[PDB]
RNA sequence: UGCU
RNA sequence: AGAGAAAUCAA
């Protein structure tokens, strides 16, 4: 594939990208069959003029928009696919080249332009040869005859009789190196031919069988499961505070506070309280940023990574084996209920406050008049107020977790009441965060009040009395470290308002649809299999239920929580399927309870639900 | 004029600055167009980044750095308050500016604020998505046309006769009229974009209990619901026979992919002689019939007119030419509707089915050329083709 | 959960979406890969037998086997060649006119594919680097070392870059001079072609046990994707696909159609057991090469459908950063073969760091081409039901007259997937006779009802680019989840609700900071939603702009309205039609030799977008190079110009 | 250093 | 310490 010695390497680099030489039959001869055609226009075209501009404009292998130029200065437009090679302005004729194996059949392709045939060996057609001058045909006579040697000599004539008789061809070959290389894994051929009879088997296969009865989860026996989540969940209590920004309330804070130790875990030691009190000092004055002080070190994780190192190291005692891990296995704390209950509690405040879209329609009136009442039944709830304490703490602590700092932040869990008072929800803590990854851990030193102390429920959690203006509360403290994503996420944790709502929503459009009429007050009566019997509740405390659960599984998510209801949808669709007096079957080795059972291991909120799986109706009959 | 001096200077400066790149093929601008190496997304990092001291990125111009201590002038960058400083105490721009630099925003505001509601209802009714287009559109543009549409708005002098022919006229002057203005206030990828959302039917999954029109397909995610629904308020050319000796014959053909599935889609044809009086906008006369051929053709069109349409408006009545009958396009047709379609996006981008059953003469006198322009200058003309 | 099944009032399956994790964040994976590819490696060598023989089973280039070896009771890795046979004639004699699409793809739209549009999609492993890239920067890569390596242009043809990549395997020596001068071989550059780079897939919600991720190399991208845009265009004309693209309207027709009472009707719905380990690519060449030959497709059609599976044959997985091996408390990551472990059989199939599997997919590489595999089997005589299959994902309807024969389909059709090796998971699948009652995709059917589900929660969270075109997509994606029947009137209106609290908040429009006391001294009246003022948009209004909305309300007046819009102004001067450029259509403020590259390519593309307007519509699609194109362009836009001829011929004289 |  | 879950973060 290299340029032939006739062409010069002009036309060569010209005609290299007009076309996909590479993938075309007989390739490196179309090629230089264009070259030809090329180089015969511009040969006619040979510094040639006529009333001083050139007398053939050649149009050949040109950017599309100068011919359009061109065109529209001499009135008249060409097609893409038929344009001329070239024009004659002399007489205002356009013409284009066309080789021919025979000159007899000259046969005018189209009335558009008028053709020009040249043979093999050079000669030309009568019409354009007496169009033409003498010097032209002589040139393109003995620039035909080098082409003509040329192809003798390497003999495509055949080939190049070929291309001019066909017009284009698209193909593609694999190589003899590359089909070797590509059979090295396999048993066939590029092309798979197999010496069978096509047929299918009849293959003798087991049996269906029914469920008859409802799968039993198991339920796991152990130590009860810790709360571990970031915050307090339903034993958050707050302190009011004179209104104000929130560093005057740090200082209120301060000023009246009294920190005596009532329960110290190993786990978080009653030493990092000073540091703490460092802090709201430091957020007292204006700064939420600290030097390092010693009480920190077994504070925030400083250098446990090199400590905990040389600690494994300085035994190094046994032999190579995989790494194996075991995953402690739990039981169903009792304290779940005790936060279903209390996070149901009734609050004063409405702790929902967004702002009202605009109506303009109808529709839009019957939106907004659903997500009102459905924020008046959700508002004045414990776990409303749990919810905007943990948008407000992971807002806080994302917004100073992008630098590099080395240094202690605070950042403080203040809300505001409509009057105005500040609400001392707790206080999060950053550390030395040298982050470079969203899955990275920052530390963390979570400092909140209490409402009851349970050594069971917080075994990690450092419990201190803090006195406040004649008012005694509790006082957490807790290390923690917590990952950029999980922030994130937690401060939209508002987002758990919608599946409530679309329960409300939905209860109330089909209450409304099944009559035609809108109410928007109806409070209709919901079944539940509550403690095995059919006792039925009011739909503002199933849907205050409802929120008080996702919320319980949104903090509490991991890996277990989502097998666990990815693998429990389809039980819940097979509960449905019975209570519709519906006949459910299974293949050979279906156990759908396996794929469930596996995912119950430590999680809470797991346990609840497969306690709540297994406190129902096994056999629907 | 200034600005060929500066894409000059600009060209030099790119030529000697990125050699290797400037010695790449110009196909391969749909490569390295995207060419970044920009890794999710910066939702995280906007809370933060608004709060920084220099958030806005702005450029050398005349802002006051300090006003009631401001403090917005770093020298760029921009404190975040400079936004909402442009909305008082700032420089204004005339009515028509305002008015062009939003047109298709101000057209769905109007829709919206147009229509009279009726009273919404409550039932069981269930919807099925279907595709229908999305928005309302200032003409019906097929999804094909769209291109060469917008190429035609934009760059008419950078076009093939092709892509002129391949789309829809009438929209390009509509389309010029509304946006000369636009384009002179906004950038040139800015205004492309108000062209084609403007222009663009895209077919959308939308909910569906009743037929949407197009203008209701706009606002549907109100209209209808799982509970509710509140109720709202040959082409062109046309034909007529003049001298029919017997009637249209109903024959069809069956094409036979497998001997199991079976299309029946019927063509038309006269049968004897004929004489239709074609209209079309501009286009108008009368043309003799035969059974499957034409004998002659009056046309009365202005001068340098395109009369490619038109005439396959008239092949398609008769079922004159044949590769678009009988014989198939090389595929089995599914349906009539491509096959119209087909016919008409194969038989408009080459024409030589046309020219050979008319044929062409030698002679200059007829007026139509083989290009389907009325009396253009040309090399030859198709002959049996006269004016009234 | 006594609480997530009403009895009353509405139905268990109406409160299903409460059983999803929206809330909350998502599993993330840990550490290495090495463990899951292994164990993702091993399965099919596992299930190729009745009993576990992975050391004899690591023998096998074809995944046939025989009828009496397939496993009926556990997972079975392989097919049946005459089964694949006579499940492609089948699925080519039946639904006929779905083929001739095909053909029309092959002969017209084939040769038009572009291999520019290889640069939209995921990070591609470069074997210049031997690091994770974005795909144009691996495309121009292996772009520069054909034309560095062939002496000749690519052309911009997909075919041609096809073309290209098979005639530099026939070089001995390849070099990618250009500082550097890396040097391959034959071998390696083979061994490049085959390499998988194994990946986490990381933010995977519904699964207890993370898994793996590949993405083929630019070698090889070309054929896979002529291969997946051919198998979309047969799913996109057969009723029993689950593409996207027929929107899952056949789930609706299917729930929405009735039966002859006497029938007896059935539904089953549930997910494949280890889809992407039991499939074999010889299985796809075989359909493949059915489907092509009973169309009369030229030979060279037939040889270039068979280069992406045959290369997927000799894959060279990317084992990962190797194996934790622990002493006491410390802990030690090493390579495969170094340390006894649980995979000790496929210690001979290592290469470098990377291992060899001739049996088996993995997940991430054909996607679609794997649904066909899955319906051409649905093809018999006896299956006479309804199936709607995406990827490991299906639905059977089946309408039966009595018991037995319901059994006996639905036991053929489990036994007639597990001939080509699509392996139906018997603790997934669940059957309902009486009526419908199921789950496909996201979707959950029940009775006339079938309602879109989220799987993960449209994120009510401002973007990053700027409030006007932050608002607009915000919007748009509400609009977009109210459209797909996910949510409704009382949803919709609290998730903007939360969303423009939220978007309130992050431009720091809410509560008091800085700019809101800059706007309380100055009397900087808020005017727009991103001000912190009373918002403008309803729930019926989520498709109109701000600015055009407030206008026609009377919100922003006249004098402001001039003022926001002013186009001289200091700040600036599911596509998003919308943020007219305003005052607050803003931006914010944020190996190395590619940096460099990277301002080369914005001049060039800065250059060509002045003198272009039409690439901004169309494709860019022109004979030469840019340096000519420009110099031509500018040349005509030059004579174009109404300016006298000297003018002219200095300025072409200045060009140089 | 101020999202109910 | 702790976070955590099949293995990493605590530079």
């Amino acid at each position: 594939t290299d340029r032939p010695d006739h062409i010069d390497s002009r036309v060569w680099e010209l005609s290299e990208t007009q076309e996909d030489w590479i993938t075309q039959v007989h390739g490196h001869v179309r090629r230089v069959v264009e070259c030809w055609k090329y180089t015969i226009c511009c040969l006619i075209s040979n510094m040639h003029t006529h009333r001083g501009a050139p007398q053939y404009d050649v149009f050949k292998w040109q950017d599309r928009s100068t011919i359009e130029w061109i065109c529209s200065k001499k009135k008249v437009q060409y097609p893409e696919r038929d344009t001329p090679d070239l024009y004659d302005n002399e007489r205002a004729v356009a013409y284009k080249v066309l080789l021919v194996s025979d000159l007899s059949d000259h046969s005018p392709t189209s009335g558009i332009y008028h053709d020009l045939a040249f043979n093999l060996e050079g000669e030309a057609e009568e019409s354009c040869a007496l169009v033409l001058r003498g010097s032209q045909l002589q040139d393109i006579k003995g620039f035909l005859c080098r082409a003509l040697e040329w192809v003798v000599s390497n003999n495509l004539t055949q080939e190049v009789v070929e291309t001019i008789s066909g017009e284009a061809k698209l193909q593609f070959s694999v190589g003899t190196t590359f089909r070797t290389l590509l059979k090295r894994d396999t048993d066939w051929d590029v092309i798979p031919t197999p010496r069978v009879e096509p047929n299918v088997p009849r293959i003798e296969g087991r049996r269906w069988t029914q469920m008859k009865k409802l799968p039993l989860l198991k339920e796991k026996e152990g130590p009860p499961s810790p709360w571990r989540a970031l915050l307090l969940g339903a034993d958050s209590e707050y302190i009011v505070c004179p209104p104000g920004t929130d560093q005057e309330a740090i200082s209120w804070i301060h000023s009246q506070s009294e920190i005596e130790c009532i329960r110290e875990s190993k786990s978080t030691p009653a030493s990092v309280i000073t540091c703490l009190t460092s802090s709201l000092q430091s957020f007292a004055e204006g700064n939420p940023v600290r030097s390092r002080i010693h009480e920190d070190i077994i504070a925030f994780g400083i250098n446990k990574k090199q400590e905990k190192k040389q600690s494994a190291s300085s035994s190094a005692s046994g032999e190579w084996k995989r790494a194996e891990y075991q995953v402690e296995e739990m039981s169903l704390p009792p304290w779940v209920e005790e936060e279903m209950v209390l996070l149901r509690s009734d609050q004063e405040d409405n702790w929902i406050e967004l702002e009202k879209n605009a109506i303009y329609t109808e529709v839009d009136g019957v939106a907004e008049g659903l997500v009102d009442k459905y924020i008046e039944i959700v508002g004045r709830t414990k776990v409303a107020s749990v919810i905007e304490k943990w948008q407000i703490a992971a807002t806080r602590t994302f917004s100073q977790l992008h630098t590099d700092r080395s240094r202690i932040t605070a950042c403080p869990i203040i809300t505001r009441d409509p009057s105005g008072n500040c609400q001392f929800w707790g206080m999060v803590l950053l550390g030395p965060h040298h982050v470079k990854r969203d899955t990275d851990n920052a530390p963390l030193l979570i400092a909140e009040i209490m409402g009851e102390d349970t050594e069971e429920k917080y075994p990690k959690h450092s419990v201190f009395s803090l006195k406040v203006e004649e008012k005694q509360f509790l006082l957490s403290l807790k290390i923690t470290s917590f990952s950029r994503n999980k922030l994130y996420t937690f401060s939209n944790i508002r987002r758990v308002l919608i599946q409530p709502a679309s329960i409300y929503s939905q209860v109330v459009l089909s209450r409304a649809a099944e009559n035609n009429s809108l109410n928007l007050e109806v409070n209709p009566e919901i079944q539940l299999y509550l403690e095995g019997a059919q006792r039925g509740m009011t739909l503002y405390q199933w849907v205050r239920m409802i929120l008080c659960l996702e919320f319980l599984m949104a903090i509490y998510n991991n890996p277990q929580m989502e097998g666990f209801l990815a693998n429990m949808r389809r039980l819940h669709m097979s509960r449905h399927a019975m209570m519709e007096r519906r006949q459910v079957f299974l293949p050979f080795g279906s156990r759908p309870e396996d794929k469930v059972n596996e995912c119950i291991i430590n999680n809470p909120i797991v346990a609840y639900l497969a306690k709540g799986w297994n406190s129902m109706p096994n056999v629907y009959y | 004029e200034c600005t060929l001096r500066a894409l000059v200077e600009e060209y030099n400066g790119a030529c000697k600055e990125a050699p290797k790149e400037m010695s790449k093929q110009f196909t391969d601008y749909n490569t390295f167009k995207r060419y970044t190496t920009s890794k999710h997304a910066p939702q995280m990092r906007l809370v933060y980044s608004v709060r920084k001291p220099w958030p806005i990125s702005m450029t050398p111009s005349k802002e006051i750095p300090l006003v009631f201590n401001g403090t917005k002038l770093k020298d760029t960058r921009a404190n975040i308050v400079v936004p909402d400083y442009w909305s008082k105490y700032g420089s204004q721009t005339s009515l028509e500016v305002v008015n062009a630099i939003l047109y298709a925003e101000d057209l769905k505001v109007q829709r919206f604020f147009s229509t009279e509601w009726g009273e919404i209802r409550y039932g069981r009714m269930l919807p099925f998505r279907k595709p229908v287009q999305a928005c309302p559109t200032i003409e019906e543009v097929n999804p094909a046309s769209i291109p060469h549409t917008l190429l035609q708005v934009f760059c008419p002098q950078y076009t093939t006769l092709d892509s002129k022919r391949k789309a829809h006229m009438g929209a390009v002057e509509k389309l010029k009229r509304v946006m000369e203005p636009i384009c002179k206030v906004q950038t040139q990828e800015s205004a492309v974009h108000i062209a084609r959302s403007l222009i663009d039917s895209n077919k959308k999954w939308l909910p569906t209990v009743v037929d949407h029109t197009p203008r209701t397909a706009e606002m549907a995610h109100f209209l209808c619901s799982k509970y509710h629904y509140v109720h709202t308020n040959i082409r062109s050319t046309k034909f007529s026979i003049l001298n029919s000796d017997h009637p249209r014959i109903e024959v069809k053909k069956v094409f036979s992919l497998s001997p199991d599935v079976q299309v029946t889609i019927p063509y038309r044809r006269f049968k004897g002689k004929a004489k239709v009086y074609f209209q079309n906008d501009q286009i108008q006369g009368y043309f003799s019939c035969t059974d499957r051929q034409i004998d002659e053709i009056k046309i009365s069109a202005p001068k340098n007119a395109p009369l490619l349409e038109p005439l396959l408006d008239i092949c398609y009545y008769g079922s004159f030419i044949e590769p678009g009958f009988e014989q198939t396009f090389g595929f089995y047709p599914a349906g009539k509707r491509e096959f119209v379609d087909s016919f008409f996006m194969h038989h408009s981008k080459d024409h030589k089915a046309f020219l050979i059953h008319m044929g062409l003469d030698k002679d200059l006198s007829l007026p139509l050329s083989p290009e389907l322009n009325w009396k253009e200058p040309a090399l030859s003309k198709v002959c049996r083709v006269t004016e009234l | 959960m006594n609480l997530f099944t009403p009895l009353s009032e509405i139905n268990p399956t109406t409160t299903q979406e409460l059983l999803y994790a929206y809330t909350g964040p998502a599993p993330v994976a840990y550490g290495t890969r090495t463990r899951a590819v292994l164990e993702n490696i091993i399965r099919p060598y596992q299930y190729f037998y009745k009993e576990p023989n992975v050391q004899r089973a690591l023998d096998i280039k074809t995944g046939c086997k025989e009828p009496e070896d397939i496993n009926v009771e556990g997972p079975s890795s392989g097919f049946h060649t005459a089964s694949v046979l006579k499940l492609a004639d089948n699925f080519f004699r039946k639904y006929r006119p779905a083929m001739e699409k095909l053909k029309y793809w092959i002969l017209v739209k084939l040769p038009k594919l572009k291999y520019a549009e290889l640069s939209k999609g995921r990070q591609t492993y470069s074997f210049i680097h031997k690091r994770n890239l974005p795909a144009p920067i691996a495309l121009e890569e292996t772009v520069e070392f054909l034309e560095q390596n062939l002496r000749r242009k690519i052309g911009p043809t997909l075919l041609s870059y096809c073309q290209a990549i098979a005639d530099v395997m026939e070089l001995d020596e390849t070099t990618y001079e250009g500082t550097y001068t890396i040097k391959f071989s034959r071998e390696e550059l083979w061994d490049q072609m085959r390499t998988l780079n194994t990946m986490w897939k990381h933010l995977e919600r519904g699964r207890l046990n993370r898994r793996t991720i590949a993405t083929p190399s630019m070698l090889i991208r070309g054929f896979v994707k002529i291969v997946e845009d051919a198998a979309k265009e047969i799913l996109e004309n057969v009723p029993t696909s689950g593409v996207p693209v027929g929107g899952e309207e056949k789930l609706a027709k299917l729930a929405s159609k009735q039966t002859f009472h006497t029938a007896v009707t059935g539904e089953l719905s549930g997910d494949q057991e280890k889809f992407n380990e039991c499939l074999d690519p010889d299985a796809m060449r075989l359909m493949w090469t059915v489907f092509l030959r009973k169309l009369g497709c030229p030979d060279w059609i037939m040889e270039l459908f068979n280069i992406p599976f045959m290369v997927f044959k000799s894959k060279l997985a990317d084992m990962g950063e190797g194996l934790v091996y622990t002493k006491g408390k410390l802990t030690d990551r090493k390579p495969l073969g170094e340390m006894p472990s649980e995979f000790d059989d496929l210690v001979r199939n290592v290469v470098g760091n990377s291992i060899s599997c001739r049996l088996g997919m993995f997940m991430g590489m054909y996607n679609l081409t794997s649904t066909l595999l899955a319906l051409i089997s649905i093809e018999r005589e006896e299956l006479t039901g309804s199936h709607v299959e995406s990827s490991d994902d299906f639905i059977h309807f089946f309408n039966c007259k009595t018991h037995e024969e319901m059994f006996k389909q639905a036991e053929t059709l489990r036994l007639t997937l597990k001939l080509v090796g699509i392996n139906m998971s018997p603790s997934k699948c669940i059957l309902i006779s009486p009526a419908g009652i199921g789950e496909f995709n996201s979707k959950f059917h029940h009775r006339d009802f079938v309602g879109n589900v989220a799987t993960e929660l449209p994120a009510l969270v401002p973007n990053g680019t700027n409030p006007m075109t932050d608002l607009a997509m915000g919007l748009n994606v509400i609009k977009h989840s109210v459209n797909t029947g996910q949510m409704n009137l009382c949803t919709g209106a609290l998730a903007m609700r939360i969303f423009n609290h939220a978007y309130k908040y992050a431009y720091m429009a809410l509560g008091v900071t800085r700019r809101t006391r800059f706007m309380e001294e100055n009397a900087i009246t808020p005017l727009l939603t991103n001000q912190g003022a009373s918002p403008v948009h309803s729930f019926s209004t989520m498709h109109l702009d701000e600015v055009a909305l407030r206008r026609h309300l009377g919100l922003l007046d006249e004098e402001t309205l001039r003022r926001i819009l002013n186009p001289n102004n200091p700040v600036t001067q599911i596509m998003e039609d919308y943020s007219v450029p305003s005052c607050f259509k803003y931006t914010l403020s944020r190996h190395k030799a590619l940096l460099n590259k990277e301002e080369r390519y914005q001049r060039v593309t800065s250059i060509i977008n002045k003198l272009f307007p039409e690439v901004l519509i169309q494709e860019a699609s022109a004979p030469g190079t840019v340096r000519e194109s420009l110099k031509r362009r500018l040349e005509l836009v030059v004579e174009r110009s109404d300016l006298d001829e000297e003018r002219k011929k200095r300025i072409l004289s200045r060009i140089f």
